[PDB]
């Protein structure tokens, strides 16, 4: 078992690639993202809505960095880069009069040099998927109330259905049949006409029949496809190089799996953001995407109290420092040794060296015979003494029968402003508001009922719980 | 009535699996981050392992931003922070959940020995895991195809099987597929199957395993719980406070190792949950799934893999299944107590039999709390705060004070091994100063405590009911006799039996020789005036009583013969006791039953103030006879170097035949020992001819010897301390020793300690020493290793009804062991009430009439009579279920009455069998046990199976066959015998079932079967009380009884007809159904059983309540096996209700209960 050995045994019988095998992946690679690129540019909605998003950039409720992140070949050449965009769009949206696919062509074009952000681009993909549940909504409403409930075969509703699929070709013209499956059709007649709403207008948003939603974002899914299986193809014949560098960060406090699923994870990006056509080894780039996500992981989360990297930078500083002081000197550096040798504000060294100690396991044996563990022996320090609590019960008592030997509205003067039996304490002027004459006139119920209660006779009781 | 919502008295605990609906219940948030504290505030994070959000506010009543620090605003979640303002505390009862990724397998069902995924599925182990790790498919419905349900498929193979039938076949892998198996898994049709397959196929190898499964599966549909559920979705966290981030001084911090283990878990969740968005490749992700499987597996016990270590540290780290053990028997271990303390012990002789000796120091802290109210009670202290003060500053008045308080409030003392219920006593307390606890030198024989440095503990009785529980059971004078022999345990023990055996001794000519004195008074008078010696011979006139009337006293008077020391002691002993009590020689041995019949004649008030007067007068008159000890009383006999040489001679000539071959090395090393064996004896017996009465004196005339008065004599005579074989080591020569193999050395100890020993013998004396300190220091490891085995047997025994109302009982009589009664059938038979009317050697005549307990009184009006037998009825007869009835158990107590209803007889029944197990030895304290484990002996004999004229068939084939003809019945019955082992029955006779085939030992399991219960509860209590009595141990065979009970606590069905066949259950619960047979339900299709013997520790395996077998049981397994079944804990017993911390369903307690159980199950 053990799964070291079960990932081991499970990757090996994944062949090492041929140094050609790597440019087969890398242009497949290239086929699916362009695939969907041509087919993420073919859509109108992605053009109005990055048209959309831009005139939000050119009104100042956004930056150049939320939207693009350039072209191919800034504030001068977006606004003007735009417009060639915009050029390009409304040409083509006029000219539907069919003979259109003639300059649809050159839509495309200026639509495939944007770089977006990776956030704008899942959106639009997001939106033309969530766009085809839109389609295939209420295309199977019209599935289950032909065929599920008026008994009508699958045969022969789906015939004028191609080519279509939004008219009533198929629905009110095909119950005049008088098939086995036509007039059986009336029952739901009130149901369908009405959904039929959000289906057709899908070819208004988006500006295309039916037939071409699917063809489209079917592409898409055939592109997108055709990347990932040759990416993934491409990360498994490199999981021996994210082995062998991962072999190196063992002990550092993370698992051995963590690390080589981490560099897994380095190797996962070096795959999408490799270029073959600059020629360099993909073994040695992915070198420093795998090594990368190994380091930067052990800065997250190999600590119990995660600190930041420049800390940990900071603290090998001591610890290489420490281990020349230690043999330079003889003895061993003071806190105010190497306070000198680091930059540091060298009394931060203090602070520093104190939570570099990662905790202490609190299962730890401490040695006794009764084989006591170290957390047996914490005490609870914000617990209160029964015998403070007993008191706590007593001055409670005590300021209540001192409060009744005032004047009955030195209580409620006395009480408000101390929090006793009231939520809250008051300020003594909103003591005032409550008592019509208000403010000095409070200040002196409140010396003179301390006044009676200080005299010797009173404080008898009350004076003995001070120390 | 209106039903309930809130809290109230609960009943019962109920245990089960838990839905990942039900776990997001207790969960106030979801951990979704690995971070503990910020690192440089040392507040929370928020979403992390430690959260204000999800857990609670980290000081109390303070938000953890600080807009809302007020305690005014509670109720109230700050606007900022998802954090309610109330205490610190609820980060001790708030747990978490987290939302796992992929599925993941709850390690204790798929582990745990029998595997409840595994068996419930009917699946193997190795192909679950093969499964679970993604190495190969299982088939889910497979369908009307090719592959059944339970399948195990390969890559190739599920390619293969998918190109055919590509849907209508389903198979997966990983949890998720174990998840679906148990999910479209029907139980209700499965069990149609199993019990179709049950009736169709008739076989043993069939329907043994068939009935073992189904038992769990009907269970679990019952049980309420739903397999999917072994899978977990969620997985709950633990409060932080319970896994504590606390600091220590220096700045450095600790945290329990869950912390690590929760860390891992949430980030490899975490991780698998980005590796889904990144569509990793399955070679990846899949080594996540089983990463998360082995985190999450780490986290609830780790152990059952491969064991992860914690940070930087080599120790492996203590998962949630180890908070709970932490191996066996660890949830009872002990719990540190407030109230109390302790110190070194010391004697005390001025004291009452009811009182000890309380530091001031101590009493002072002790009671603080009922001195602080004392005293602003009473006005001598303001208020509290100022009353610390004044005791503090232990001003005068606080002492006087600190009297008030003590005086009518016992308190408790403990001494170190609490053997016995006598190992905790309650006494008044004395004020006393320094820092030693006084002990009342009677009781110290219960304690059995020295004053060599031992040290005892104290505790406050704090209720008022412990202060009473304390006064009317628990005090020092309610315990006066043992509860394991009705005899006392508040003896005189060494210094005062010396005394009394001083006082009560007469030496031929003394001062005082022949006078006549008018009382004991003028007795005493004679001996502190110096003018009659404490021992001579001298004729008083004293007044004894007997109260042979209708309960009063009659008075005689007479001039009794006796000494001037026995006058005086006469003046201590009570009303109606006979003046022929004290008239002999008074050694420890009489001294007692002296004791003792005072409590069975005047009860128990006049034999406590007894008992003072005999330790005082003792003490004095010891303190005034001024024995001592020095070295010319060790008296070797002027004959010891003849014996020597003549046994010296002998071996010379035992020798001598040696080396002419006319004896053996073995008879020659056997033959020497039995000479030197035989010198020892004849110098032991030397020496104390001449130690014990050589003294030769004379009276009037020429000369007269007597009983000796040297001082080492008198210790070892009376019985105070030394005995005849220490003594021989003194003066006569000191044993053979053995050499450490085992072997007795053929030349003994020549010398004694009188003498020298020399560099050989002292160093051969080494061993014998050094494997004395062992043995009797394992010995006391194994005896408490007993009474732990012997009270989970018992434990929740209590005499609950008050007479079952049966005839059955065992029929009593003398042991008579070959040569002459080992023991009589008085002591047998006292104590207990008998069955049936016993009649006198004639008949019409009832002596006793049926159930009277049999006392003092009765068994002398046995014994006037010539009973020879008495059937007496005996706890394992009792036909009460569930307990036994006061009647059938018998009297013995610390008290001298009948037991009282809802004691716990089933725990002072193992105490007093293991308390005695120190100073035992086949043989010995192993031997013991292997009665009460029913353990069978290696080379048993064989008993004749059923009754009629044996012959033998067949021949020779590794076995030779019995085949037994019965006159009338069937006779089929044949048995294989072994015919290697030399045969016993004779081979034309017709045999009674239960005779002897063979000889040798035989297992209890046949006497049980074929004698009968009755002849196995005989067969152990003479048995193990062959070891006790042979050590000098009085055990009442009461106590050996009930554990016997407990042995036999289950039966085996024979026939049918209401449950199943051949389960094992209680005889309370058969029982309590074939009696619930005999009329209602059906007339009588009741079932026949038959009573099953288990060994104490196979008894008490099988206990109903859960919470009890999670004690000392495995507790993984009892947690797991009782979740599958959603068991419920009703408590009703006694180790459970102490674990949860309420009052015990005995004793004082029994009373609540009882009125408890009533409510429950009525409106
Ligand atoms: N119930 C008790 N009855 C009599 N004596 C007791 C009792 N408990 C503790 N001692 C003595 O107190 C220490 C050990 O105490 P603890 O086991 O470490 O536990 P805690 O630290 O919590 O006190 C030993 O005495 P000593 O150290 O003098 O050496 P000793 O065992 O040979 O007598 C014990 O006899
Ligand atoms: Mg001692
Ligand atoms: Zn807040
Ligand atoms: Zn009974």
């Amino acid at each position: 078992t053990d799964p070291v050995r079960m990932y081991m045994r499970e990757m090996g019988t994944v062949e090492l690639l041929t140094r050609e095998g790597e440019i087969d992946i890398a242009k497949r690679i290239e086929d699916g993202i362009n695939q969907v690129q041509c087919s993420v540019a073919e859509y109108p909605e992605a053009i109005t809505y990055l048209l959309e998003q831009y005139d939000r950039v050119e009104a100042e409720e956004a930056r150049l960095s939320d939207l693009i992140t350039g072209f191919v070949d800034d504030p001068e050449l977006a606004r003007e880069k735009f417009a060639e965009l915009r050029a390009q769009y409304v040409v083509t949206r006029d000219t539907i009069k069919a003979t259109a696919q003639e300059e649809i062509l050159k839509l495309s074009e200026v639509f495939k040099q944007f770089r977006l952000v990776p956030k704008q681009f899942d959106y639009l993909v997001n939106s033309m998927r969530v766009m085809m549940d839109r389609v295939r909504t209420q295309e199977r409403l019209i599935m289950k109330l032909c065929v599920e409930q008026c008994k009508m075969p699958k045969k022969n509703f789906i015939t004028l259905f191609t080519g279509n699929e939004t008219s009533d070709t198929w629905f009110n013209a095909a119950i005049a049949m008088n098939k086995p499956w036509s007039e059986k059709l009336h029952d739901v007649s009130e149901e369908v006409h009405r959904a039929l709403q959000k289906l057709q207008q899908i070819e208004e948003e988006t500006g295309l029949t039916i037939e071409q939603v699917k063809d489209i974002n079917r592409r898409m899914s055939i592109g997108e496809a055709k990347a990932r299986r040759a990416k993934k193809e491409m990360v498994e014949a490199n999981l021996r190089l994210v082995i062998s560098i991962a072999k190196k960060y063992t002990n550092r406090g993370l698992q051995f799996l963590d690390l080589i699923q981490e560099g897994n994870i380095g190797l996962m990006k070096a795959v999408d953001k490799f270029e073959y056509r600059r020629g360099y080894k993909f073994s040695t780039y992915a070198t420093w995407w795998i090594r990368q996500a190994i380091t930067r992981s052990i800065a997250d989360q190999a600590r119990t109290i995660r600190i930041p990297v420049h800390m940990i930078e900071t603290i090998n500083k001591l610890n290489r420092i420490s281990r020349q002081m230690l043999q330079e000197m003889g003895r061993e550096p003071t806190p105010e040794e190497l306070a000198e040798r680091m930059l540091m504000p060298e009394d931060k060294i203090r602070k520093v060296l104190k939570i570099a100690k990662e905790p202490i396991s609190m299962e730890t044996p401490i040695g006794d015979d009764e084989d006591s563990h170290l957390g047996d022996f914490i005490e609870d320090t914000t617990l209160e003494l029964p015998l403070d609590s007993a008191t706590t019960e007593s001055l409670r008592a005590a300021t209540h029968d001192v409060l009744a030997g005032l004047t009955a509205r030195e209580a409620k003067v006395l009480r408000m402003r101390f929090g006793i039996d009231m939520n809250t304490d008051y300020t003594l002027e909103e003591v005032g508001k409550q008592f019509d004459v208000t403010r000095e006139r409070i200040r002196q119920i409140e010396a003179k009922a301390l006044r009676k209660l200080r005299h010797p006779s009173r404080s008898e009781v009350l004076r003995s719980f001070l120390d | 009535l209106k039903a309930q919502t809130k809290t109230e008295e609960f009943d019962a605990i109920k245990i089960a699996l838990a839905s990942p609906d039900m776990i997001r219940s207790w969960s106030f948030g979801e951990v979704k981050k690995p971070e503990t504290i910020n690192y440089r505030t040392f507040k929370p994070e928020r979403d992390g392992l430690f959260c204000a959000r999800i857990f609670g506010p980290v000081k109390d009543y303070e938000c953890l931003c600080g807009k809302y620090k007020r305690l005014k605003h509670r109720g109230v979640i700050c606007e900022k922070c998802g954090v309610e303002v109330t205490q610190t505390k609820v980060r001790r009862e708030r747990m978490g959940h987290i939302e796992l990724a992929s599925p993941t397998a709850h390690i204790w069902f798929l582990k745990s020995l029998p595997s409840r995924i595994g068996l419930l599925l009917d699946m193997p182990l190795r192909d679950i895991e093969r499964v679970l790790y993604f190495e190969s498919y299982v088939v889910i419905e497979g369908g009307m195809t090719n592959l059944e349900r339970q399948q195990i498929l390969t890559e190739e193979q599920y390619l293969d099987a998918l190109e055919e039938f590509g849907d209508e076949f389903d198979a997966k892998m990983g949890a998720e597929a174990i998840q679906a198996l148990l999910k479209s898994m029907d139980l209700e049709q499965e069990c149609e199957q199993l019990r179709e397959e049950l009736n169709e196929t008739n076989s043993e190898t069939k329907r043994k395993k068939l009935t073992k499964r189904i038992k769990l599966l009907e269970a679990f549909v019952q049980s309420g719980n739903k397999p999917e559920w072994m899978i977990l979705t969620v997985l709950p966290v633990l409060p932080p406070d319970l896994r504590p981030l606390v600091p220590l001084d220096g700045g450095r911090f600790a945290t329990s190792d869950l912390n690590d283990l929760y860390r891992r878990v949430i980030n490899r969740n975490n991780r698998l949950k980005r590796l889904l968005d990144l569509a990793a490749p399955d070679i990846i992700v899949r080594n996540e799934k089983r990463m998360l499987q082995e985190a999450v597996d780490a986290l609830l016990d780790n152990g059952r893999r491969g064991r992860a270590i914690t940070g930087s540290n080599k120790r492996p780290l203590k998962s949630l299944a180890d908070m709970i053990k932490g191996r066996f028997r660890q949830n009872l271990l002990g719990k540190r107590v407030d109230y109390s303390g302790r110190s070194v012990i010391t004697v005390g002789p001025y004291l009452r039999l009811h009182q000890c000796g309380l530091p001031k120091k101590m009493a002072l802290e002790l009671f603080k709390p009922f001195i602080y109210g004392k005293l602003e009670l009473r006005g001598l202290a303001t208020t509290i705060k100022a009353a610390k003060k004044m005791v503090e500053r232990e001003e005068a008045v606080v002492w006087d004070i600190l009297d008030e308080v003590i005086r009518e409030h016992p308190v408790l003392l403990n001494r170190a091994p609490t053997l016995h219920r006598l190992g905790i006593q309650a006494f008044e307390p004395v004020l006393i100063e320094g820092k030693a606890i006084q002990l009342h030198p009677l009781v110290c024989a219960a304690y059995n405590a020295d004053f060599d440095g031992d040290q005892m503990a104290v505790h406050v009785p704090l209720t008022l009911e412990a202060q009473l529980e304390a006064r009317a059971l628990m005090m020092s004078t309610n315990n006066i006799l043992s509860p394991a022999n009705g005899e006392p345990i508040i003896v005189p023990s060494q210094d005062v039996v010396l005394g009394l055996y001083y006082m009560t001794r007469d030496c031929v000519n003394a001062k005082g020789e022949g006078m006549v004195l008018t009382g004991p008074k003028e007795a005493e008078r004679l001996y502190r005036s110096g003018l009659a010696s404490l021992h001579a011979r001298v004729k008083v006139r004293i007044t004894e009583y007997e109260k042979d009337a209708n309960g009063e006293l009659v008075a005689k008077t007479s001039l009794k013969d006796t000494t001037v020391g026995r006058a005086i002691l006469w003046m201590i002993v009570p009303k109606g006791l006979p003046y022929s009590i004290v008239n002999q020689a008074l050694g420890k041995k009489a001294i007692s039953k002296m004791l003792n019949t005072c409590y069975r004649i005047l009860g128990l008030k006049p034999t406590v103030i007894f008992a003072d007067q005999i330790m005082y007068t003792g003490f004095a008159y010891a303190a005034r006879s001024g024995a001592s000890v020095g070295i010319d009383d060790m008296v070797i006999p002027e004959k010891k170097h003849e014996i020597i040489s003549e046994a010296e001679a002998e071996v010379a000539e035992i020798q001598e035949q040696f080396q002419s071959g006319l004896v053996t090395a073995g008879e020659r090393y056997n033959k020497v020992i039995d000479i030197w064996a035989a010198a020892n004896d004849r110098v032991s017996k030397a020496m104390m001819d001449n130690l014990q009465t050589e003294t030769v004196i004379n009276r009037d005339g020429q000369e007269e010897k007597q009983v000796s008065f040297n001082s080492i004599y008198m210790m070892a005579d009376s019985g105070a301390r030394g005995s005849a074989a220490q003594i021989r080591q003194l003066a006569g020569m000191r044993g053979l020793m053995a050499k450490p193999d085992g072997s007795i050395i053929e030349t003994p100890i020549t010398a004694n300690f009188r003498e020298g020993l020399n560099v050989l013998q002292y160093f051969i004396s080494t061993h014998g020493a050094r494997k004395g300190l062992a043995d009797t220091a394992l010995k006391t490891a194994n005896s408490g290793y007993l009474t732990r085995r012997l009270v989970d047997v018992a434990q929740d025994l209590v005499v609950t009804e008050d007479d079952c109302g049966t005839h059955e009982g065992i029929m009593m009589t003398p042991v008579i062991e070959g040569g002459d009664v080992k023991e009589p059938l008085r002591d047998r038979v006292l104590g207990r009430v008998t069955a049936e009317d016993v009649l006198k050697p004639g008949t019409a005549d009832i002596l006793v009439p049926r159930n009277t307990l049999l006392h003092e009184q009765w068994c002398d009006l046995l014994e006037e009579n010539s009973v020879d037998a008495v059937k007496v009825r005996s706890v394992v007869s009792c036909d009460t279920d569930f307990g036994v009835c006061a009647h059938c158990y018998g009297r013995d107590l610390a008290r001298g009455h009948i037991i009282n209803k809802g004691e716990a007889i089933g725990v002072i029944a193992a105490q007093s069998i293991g308390e005695p197990g120190t100073q035992l030895t086949t043989g010995g304290l192993p031997r013991v046990a292997d009665l009460f484990e029913a353990r069978r002996p290696k080379e048993p004999a064989i008993l004749a199976e059923i009754s009629g004229i044996v012959s033998f068939g067949k021949e020779t084939k590794g076995k030779r066959r019995l085949v037994i003809t019965p006159v009338d019945g069937s006779d089929p019955y044949e048995e294989m015998i072994p015919k290697w082992r030399q045969l016993n029955v004779f081979e034309g006779e017709r045999v009674e079932r239960g005779d002897v085939i063979s000889d040798g030992p035989e297992a209890p399991h046949d006497i049980l079967r074929l004698r009968g219960v009755h002849a196995v509860t005989r067969y152990i209590v003479n048995e193990v009380q062959d070891v006790y009595r042979l050590q000098g141990v009085k055990i009442n065979d009461k106590h050996i009884e009930v554990i016997v009970r407990q042995m036999l606590r289950k039966a085996t069905i024979v026939n049918a007809g209401s449950s199943d066949f051949l389960e094992g259950e209680q005889v309370e619960y058969s029982r309590v159904k074939i009696a619930n047979r005999e009329l209602e339900a059906n007339g009588k299709v009741g079932a026949t059983y038959s009573r099953d013997l288990l060994g104490i520790t196979k008894a008490s395996l099988a206990t109903e309540s859960f919470i009890s077998a999670a004690s000392f049981q495995e507790t993984t397994r009892v947690l797991t096996e009782a979740a599958v079944a959603g068991k419920r804990d009703e408590l009703r017993g006694l180790k459970e209700n102490v674990i949860v911390g309420r009052l015990i369903p005995a004793g004082t307690g029994y009373a609540y209960h009882q009125d408890r159980m009533r409510r429950r199950a009525a409106g």
